[PDB]
């Protein structure tokens, strides 16, 4: 730890007039740790073993000297890149846990470090587990593959797990299929705080956890690195959702294809509005309302809704679509 | 199932003060003696090697024994000194002076009938009796003669339980005491007949596995003495944790003595490696049981690739597949099958336990009992050989009292269980 | 209708667990002992009876007694999950182990703990109005289960007399080993075995492995896995018991179907239908399937090879959605095939079973779930190659007495070891005489 | 689907920084052999088996051994920013160099620190279940390199057998040099490579100079550049079997085509888009472009020129957004031409490989970012003319025994210099008869 400050004497050993060698710690005049005859600054003998000790120490000044920088190594200067950014982060004791190190307390063999060990604590918790309990609890109690380690395929991969928990949730189902999509796009649309349609990974993480998916922070990042095409961090709403409506088959895009082009003909100039759509609609045909579970107002009245759009706006053939892609993830 | 411990001499109360951390450790008992854990799993064993005191206090059954009370000074200045019971500690007025025959005949009669009085009150409070674990060196002076005089009157009061020892047998570089090989001699002599299973350690060989395995630049007696509290509290583990396959050292015993004189064992434990490489190898039953049955990692300075094993015993601590276990021993018997006495059709026992120590996925100690062991006799009764012959230091022996013909029995039945394992060594079908 | 089930030692205590987990589950009983109320049942059910008693108040008690001469395992037991289920009497339990040593169960200790054994179970037997035979859980290469097995089998055999034993035991196997003195437990267990048991179930820990590796796909299986294994095979002969079918058989049928001499009642197992969920989904699985599956040895519970020898008798039982004609045209199939083989003098070789319900699954379970299975036991003159290698080992260690003074220290005469290597010489010799196909007959 | 690396003496451990540089960031592993949370998540990959091994714990750590008789450039790794990267066991270093002499590095010296080394490898290799080849790098200019090379490569062949073992060797320019007595240790290290290596690429430092000069705008370069050259083309040969490709070249392909006579294994390197930022801007570069850079002599990565000989066998190696029409294309426009020549007895004269992960860039780094490269090696008798040279250097120096008595005081025989000279000669020859235009029908 900085300064030293655990290798020095103990207020219990000057009391005591402890003397060195029955603990063997090096702090009293005239006795260091000497291996191979020096410190172990010079590289002589066991300098790597004992430079691996948790309690080891080395005496440098944060702030640097002049002739530190003038004298330099290649090596160093090839690898200084990757020093930077590793220095950032570093292990750390109170003093406490300082004395129990040098003290070395808690150990199964002499070079136990304990605290070095990053599982230590799952190791705790899983300590005093016996076999029955583990495999006789209560018994009321108790993926396409993909090879690569590129950013698309882990886009893929979450995205295919976000679709499956939205299949298995199905939160918000109206009266008319294809509720579940429009929800999910405006949670991610309210979010949004610039209004040009971009989101970046903290914004990413709040929509989709308000969306109803659970999720963690390195998913989001993953997701907007695999899905980024421009060099930004900026996470597209259309094309997120364009992947989470996915691939769609043939038969259900003819069917498509030709609901619109009937529709075509029957307006003037080609032109076709939702007005036509939702005078020209026979809500009363579907399953859903001839068994009795659903009444035809309520969705007709759904229908209208979904569309998120005036009465006399045109619809293309691309709302079109996308409005049917959108009911079709729920049949 | 209770565990009564006698530590005795210096060495014997030094490797017990840490052996009585690690297990106070293990079971979360506070250096007061305070219960301070964090599972039930912990406390319902707790009489195995505790007796309990009224309010919060746990108490452990062991007897102190000394000739001179500076040992006994030191381990209560101990960390954990505080919990053993004050009536616990035997002592005289004067030393041992590294003589054998002063510590078993003039000061050890004057003060046995003390420590048989408290191993007694001890021994008849548990509810169930297990055997007992004795700690002590063969090299010393009060550890030789009143350990094994003390041994030997309680397996004439318990012949029907368990006798077991840990020993300390000199080095074959450095001598610590000039009379080293009479004491030594006259102990094995004793222990042959009196103990049901003895597991010896030489100081060479901890300091090898401190400097090649673990890379320790300025040992100490902490360090080997922590090692042998791992093992002598690891051999235990089954006896007082649940486990898929069960074990008891009566039941290690069955599986390891073949005929009853070869009771004389080899010890190691597995997971062993230096700081800087710890982060650089996880734990698995391939690594442990290779590093297992690498001769660097035994306790001994005799070497199993030059002799054979008649049987061995691990046990593994930790949630583990039992397959591996198994298909593991099976590989090694199958692959070193030379190594490995012949007439008997499976050497290796195992046993499985939940519970690995604090900090570490998995352990497993090792037992071994192989013919090697007739080395370091050997060379410890050449010694005596040399000395013997010119009457070298004789004088004092004989002023105590002794008998010349007590030296010339001893060597003969020290060399008797040499020839003994040499026997079976080159022992074959025909 | 009832059954009393004895389980000794680990082995069996073990196997206890899993077994009375899948008859919980499969009857509906919750682990504190009461079934779900519900709203209402329409009709009165019986089925549970033959496993359960209710008290007044409509908790469930089950007829078992779990018998170990060391507490850690029973007191495990008394701690876990199931802790309400169990009658606490039932669970009985001595101080110190018999430490691989058959001797010390047999004559020291098992002694002790016999009369309360026998008190338990003559209590249970009173509460009974149509027992029909115990089933016995065990493992031969421990001491207290060699030992106190023998002890108390001899007692109930002449206690109770003609109720029919069946055992389920676990002998050791062929390479895979767990301890030095497995040969010489399990040849003087087997030398008591040999007088006072009706059917012997054989079972080996190194088959399970096999199975459980290469049919599910787990790398690193444990006990808790082949527990689950044996308790779907005791469920599986019990369910004759205990459901509707369309041919029921009763357990004195086993033994009048299966056992043609009364020493030749040693007995093999397999079980067809051990496929993950993964698998389930790609194939069908027709009656015709599984009864060609039940009869390669890559689907044996003991390790054996039935090609070696010649078959005696089989009695297979189909429990699901099976139809009669399927499992005749399925038994007329395997007949046809030449590599499977009976003895001239037995031509009629089969028993069959048909039982409605389809086998239960268990939440932590590895089985997939289908519609049917097939179980079979079977008699074949194969099992003398477990005998005589079992033997051999024996001979190699007896030569140098090796261990003996454990087993002569403990109370036991060194004759006893004689007597009981010449009896499985016999043995060898009835299977020698049994597979022979005739004599020089005008 | 698993290769290990060698790197031995101080070019090859160079050479070797600039390597794990490229592949740590390649594949996204921290210094400290850790890997980000966003890298690991929804997706689980093994293309890092290849060149690192990951721990229980999650730690990632390199598949290589560092091996100097110096310390100092291991002890530069042992305290630089790469420290816990590598394990400290498989960075070993000895007491003193091998001083420009091969008989001291091959005889007295390496003898003794072999044997750790192959302890190390062995206790790696017992560690995987595909290895698939050895990986070397060193130089054969100096003492160590060629005497531990050859003696670790000898132990290398006779312990693993067939498994392939494919160098990257720095040989001596033909005009810059170092040190005096390069030709000794050149000839003297080629006749142990000819017997125990199955493919050998050839480097010179005067064509990179040459090529960082003329591609690059560089005036200055150090050998941290050249170093970066080579780590971009061990990655494009080894891309093939760590990322997914229309057409995927394994190790043994390079072996099975490369090679016509077991002598004959020599072979040339080339790499196209070496360019600046500048000019990359200002350049279109289609595949049709750097297929016919890979052939111009101003590309090679050896000062040899192609046009005085006749090619065997050519591997192409294209990575990035490029589809196999266009190679095609390419390959037929250069087999028009006129100034390139194949030798008549090979007709179909290439291998081609497509790979779809593009070239990584590194942040000090001084090629430009590039959408598609390709990678070529082939085997030319052009080779032989570098060879030639050095026999004269040698026969020069050896007609007065120039230097000869430090190699007879560390133990070497004078009849070793003759023994290897007529080794290389027939290997001169060799060429000279494999390279015949044509033979008579009579
Ligand atoms: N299949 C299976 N085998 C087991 C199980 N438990 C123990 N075994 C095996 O049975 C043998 C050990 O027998 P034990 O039941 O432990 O012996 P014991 O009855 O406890 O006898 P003692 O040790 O004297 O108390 C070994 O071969 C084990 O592999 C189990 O749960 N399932
Ligand atoms: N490309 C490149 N060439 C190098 C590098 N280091 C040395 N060389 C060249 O390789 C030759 C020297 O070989 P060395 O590697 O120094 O010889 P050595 O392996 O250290 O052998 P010893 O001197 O005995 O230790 C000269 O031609 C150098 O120009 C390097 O880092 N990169
Ligand atoms: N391993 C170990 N050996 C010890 C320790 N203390 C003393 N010894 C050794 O034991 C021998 C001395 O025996 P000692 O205990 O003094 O005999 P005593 O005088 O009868 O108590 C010497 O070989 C010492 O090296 C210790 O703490 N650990
Ligand atoms: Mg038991
Ligand atoms: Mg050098």
């Amino acid at each position: 730890m900085i300064g030293g400050q655990h290798k020095k004497e103990r207020i219990s050993e000057r009391l005591q007039n402890c003397q060195n060698q029955p603990k063997n710690r090096c702090y009293l005049p005239g006795t260091q740790l000497l291996t191979g005859g020096y410190s172990t600054k010079t590289l002589q003998g066991n300098w790597s073993e004992e430079r691996a000790d948790a309690g080891y120490y080395d005496g440098k000044a944060i702030v640097p000297t002049h002739l530190s920088k003038i004298w330099t190594t290649e090596y160093t200067v090839m690898t200084n890149h990757a020093m930077k950014r590793a220095q950032e982060q570093a292990p750390v004791f109170d003093q406490a846990t300082l004395v129990d190190i040098v003290d070395r307390n808690h150990r199964a063999y002499p070079t136990h470090q304990p605290h070095l060990d990053p599982q230590l604590p799952k190791l705790k918790e899983e300590a005093f587990k016996t076999t029955m309990r583990t495999s006789f609890n209560h018994p009321q109690e108790v993926v396409r593959p993909v090879i690569g380690n590129t950013p698309a395929a882990q886009a893929r991969a979450i995205i295919m797990r976000f679709r499956r928990q939205l299949l298995i949730s199905m939160e918000g189902q109206s009266a008319f299929p294809g509720n579940v999509l429009r929800q999910v796009r405006l949670a991610l649309e309210r979010n949004d705080v610039v209004g040009n349609g971009v989101l970046n990974v903290e914004e990413t993480f709040r929509g989709f956890t308000e969306a109803g998916v659970e999720t963690s922070i390195p998913e989001c990042v993953a997701l907007v690195r695999g899905l980024d095409m421009k060099g930004d961090n900026m996470l597209s709403i259309r094309k997120v959702m364009d992947e989470m409506r996915g691939e769609e088959r043939d038969r259900r895009y003819s069917i498509i294809e030709g609901v619109y082009e009937l529709l075509k003909k029957l307006c003037s100039n080609g032109v076709v509005r939702l007005h036509h759509l939702v005078d020209l609609i026979d809500v009363d045909s579907m399953e859903s309302v001839l068994n009795g579970t659903v009444s035809s107002a309520d969705a007709l009245r759904a229908f209208t809704t979904q569309w998120d759009l005036p009465l006399e706006a045109h619809i293309s053939f691309e709302t079109f679509h996308t409005f049917f892609r959108d009911s079709s993830f729920e049949l | 199932r209770e565990i009564v411990c006698v530590q005795a001499g210096q060495c014997g109360n030094q490797i017990g003060s840490k052996f009585w951390e690690v297990i106070s450790d293990e079971h979360g008992v506070d250096p007061t003696g305070t219960y301070q854990g964090d599972s039930d799993l912990q406390l319902e064993r707790i009489n195995v090697y505790f007796d309990e005191a009224t309010g919060g206090r746990y108490v452990p059954r062991s007897v102190l024994i000394d000739l001179e009370p500076g040992t006994m000074d030191s381990v209560r200045a101990g960390p954990y000194g505080q919990i053993f019971r004050p009536d616990n500690f035997i002592f005289g007025q004067s030393g041992a002076g590294n003589n054998w025959a002063k510590g078993h005949y003039t000061e050890g009669a004057e003060l046995i009938d003390s420590v048989l009085d408290v191993c007694c009150k001890e021994a008849e409070s548990c509810d169930c009796l297990q055997g007992f674990q004795i700690c002590h060196s063969l090299g010393g002076g009060t550890g030789s003669g009143m350990g094994t005089l003390l041994i030997s009157k309680l397996r004439e009061q318990y012949p029907d339980r368990i006798m077991m020892t840990f020993s300390i047998i000199p080095s074959p570089k450095v001598s610590d005491t000039v009379v080293e090989p009479y004491n030594t001699t006259l102990s094995v002599h004793q222990l042959v007949e009196n103990s049901d299973e003895s597991m010896c350690i030489d100081n060479e060989a901890l300091y090898d596995i401190c400097f090649r395995t673990l890379k320790l630049t300025t040992p100490t007696f902490g360090d080997l003495n922590h090692l042998v509290s791992a093992v002598v509290s690891g051999v235990t583990c089954c006896l007082r944790f649940p486990g898929q396959l069960n074990s008891d050292l009566r039941k290690l015993a069955v599986n390891l003595v073949p005929f009853p004189r070869l009771h004389f064992f080899m010890m190691g434990f597995a997971p062993l490696t230096s700081r800087g490489s710890q982060q650089y190898r996880g734990l698995s039953v391939p690594e442990l049981t290779q590093q297992m049955f690498d001769a660097k990692n035994m306790m001994q300075a005799a070497d199993p690739r030059h002799g054979r094993y008649l049987t061995a015993s691990a046990l593994f601590r930790g949630r583990m597949s039992t397959k591996e276990v198994d298909e593991q021993m099976l590989n090694v018997q199958n692959k070193n099958s030379s190594y490995f006495i012949e007439w008997i059709p499976n050497n290796i026992k195992s046993s499985v336990c939940d519970i690995p120590p604090k900090g570490l996925k998995m352990a497993v100690t090792f037992i071994g009992n192989n013919t090697c062991i007739q080395e370091m006799f050997r060379r410890v009764g050449e010694q005596f050989t040399l000395m013997f012959r010119r009457k070298a230091f004789l004088h004092w022996y004989t002023g105590e009292g002794m008998d010349e013909m007590e030296f010339t029995e001893a060597e003969s039945n020290m060399n008797d269980l040499v020839s003994e394992y040499q026997q079976y060594q080159d022992a074959t079908i025909e | 209708r009832e059954a009393i089930c004895i389980h000794i030692g680990q082995a069996g205590c073990q196997v206890g667990n899993a077994c009375w987990e899948l008859f919980c589950l499969e009857h509906g009983i919750q682990p504190d002992g009461a079934m779900p109320s519900d709203k209402t049942i329409g009709v009165e059910d019986d089925a549970f009876n033959t496993f359960f008693s209710e008290t007044g108040a409509g908790k469930h008690v089950p007829r078992a007694v779990f018998l170990d001469l060391e507490p850690t395992v029973v007191d495990e037991v008394r701690t876990g999950t199931y802790r309400q289920l169990f009658h606490p009497e039932q669970l009985i339990s001595g101080k110190e182990d018999a430490a691989n040593n058959y001797a010390r169960g047999h004559y020291t200790i098992g002694k002790e703990i016999v009369d309360l054994c026998l008190d338990r179970i003559r209590k249970l037997a009173d509460n009974c109005t149509g027992l029909q035979g115990f089933l016995v859980y065990h493992a031969v290469g421990g001491g207290t289960g060699s030992g106190l097995g023998a002890l108390l089998l001899e007692r109930l055999s002449v206690d109770y007399g003609k109720k029919s034993k069946l055992g389920y035991t676990v002998y050791p196997s062929p390479q895979v080993s767990t301890a030095v003195v497995e040969p010489y437990n399990s040849v003087l267990s087997t030398h008591s075995l040999l007088e006072h048991t009706d059917v012997a179930a054989m079972l080996d820990n190194e088959a399970i492995y096999d199975l459980t590796r290469r049919n599910l796909d787990i790398e690193r299986p444990t006990y808790t896995n082949l527990n689950r294994l044996i308790g779907q095979v005791v469920s599986s002969l019990t369910a004759s018991l205990r459901f509707d079918g369309a041919l029921n058989v009763d357990l004195t049928e086993f033994q009048t179907n299966l056992v043609p001499y009364p020493r030749i009642h040693f007995v093999l197992t397999s079980y067809a239908p051990v496929i993950s969920a993964e698998k389930a989904y790609h194939e069908q699985l027709s009656v015709s399937e599984i009864s060609n599956a039940v009869f390669e040895p890559a689907s044996m519970m003991t390790k054996c090879d039935p090609r070696h020898g010649k078959y005696m008798a089989c009695c297979l039982m189909y429990r699901g959605d099976v139809v009669p004609k399927d499992v005749n045209a399925a038994v007329a199939t395997i007949k046809t095939k030449r590599t499977i083989q009976f003895v001239d003098w037995s031509p009629t070789g089969f028993k069959c079973g048909i039982n409605y319900q389809p086998p239960t699954v268990v939440p932590g379970g590895d089985l997939a779930k289908v519609q049917r299975a097939v179980c079979m036991i079977a008699n074949s003159t194969a099992i003398a190659e477990v005998f005589a290698r079992i033997d051999h080992k024996f001979d190699l260690m007896y030569s140098k007495r090796a261990f003996v003074h454990w087993y002569v220290g403990e109370g036991m005469e060194e004759g006893e070891f004689s007597e009981a290597r010449e009896d499985l010489a016999a043995l060898e010799k009835d299977y020698e005489e049994v597979g022979a196909e005739s004599a020089d007959m005008d």
